[PDB]
């Protein structure tokens, strides 16, 4: 369980180069979170996947193949303090 | 006596507390100090972000440069100009207004608040500005002429959003 926190927001958008203003902390405004950010939430499920012995293989070896998001049909972008 | 602009005020007190070179030395590194820290300050408080490029596409093929912090108008007066700003910043939140910046004459201005909402202000003046050879049309019921246009800026220096930079 990770709660979004604009520090974390900001490391995350100056470090992929997005300058968006919905993802910085203006007054009056619901500082919002990339999506990308998701896989910095999920980092830790998803890549728990590929260890198991039953899926062997050479992790040096790995290759991501792809990688996408889809957002669920009427569910807002993740914001500032959502416990997620 | 000396005195500056937005920014060269500091430099203009540290001038007027100048001394002999190394003195002036220290002076120099006080001015550079304290600069440093308002454009930190300020950039932390108010971070440029990205523009959509929609938007500064169309500001840019109705003879306008690229929207910046900072938007500064010409051959109105203050009043005229205030008058403009007070309906922009009523049909916008007090979060993104827009507020008289600096006034460098009579008809010489520049506003300042985020690029957005000036954007907004100069669709508006481009509305009601014309291009247009006037000179057969009486003088009493000519349209107002200007060249507004954004200064090369990437802070609204001189207004509320840098306010919360202050104390830090």
């Amino acid at each position: 369980e990770i709660t979004i926190s604009s520090q974390t927001i900001s490391e995350f958008t100056h470090a992929i180069g997005n300058k968006c203003d919905a993802f910085v902390d203006r007054p009056g405004k619901a500082t919002l979170a990339p999506m990308d950010f998701a896989i910095v939430i999920g980092w830790k499920a998803i890549i728990k996947a590929i260890f198991p012995k039953s899926v062997d293989g050479d992790l040096l070896k790995l290759v991501h193949l792809s990688n996408g998001y889809k957002m669920i049909t009427g569910a807002a972008p993740l914001k500032k303090g959502d416990v997620v | 006596w000396s005195t500056g602009h937005s920014q060269g005020l500091v430099t203009a007190v540290t001038i007027a507390a100048s001394d002999s070179w190394d003195s002036f030395l220290k002076n120099s590194l006080t001015a550079v100090s304290l600069l440093l820290f308002i454009g930190s300050r300020c950039l932390s408080t108010y971070p440029r972000t990205s523009l959509p490029p929609t938007m500064l596409q169309d500001s840019l093929d109705n003879g306008e440069g690229r929207p910046s912090p900072m938007l500064s108008v010409r051959d109105l007066s203050i009043k005229q100009v205030e008058k403009f700003i007070e309906q922009t910043n009523s049909h916008l939140p007090r979060e993104k207004h827009i507020a008289i910046s600096l006034i460098n004459g009579a008809r010489n201005l520049v506003l300042s608040g985020p690029p957005e909402s000036l954007y907004g202000f100069n669709l508006n003046l481009r509305n009601q500005k014309a291009p247009l050879d006037q000179s057969r049309v009486p003088f009493s019921e000519r349209k107002l002429k200007c060249s507004n246009r954004f200064l090369p800026i990437f802070a609204p220096f001189h207004s509320h959003l840098l306010a919360d930079a202050t104390e830090l």
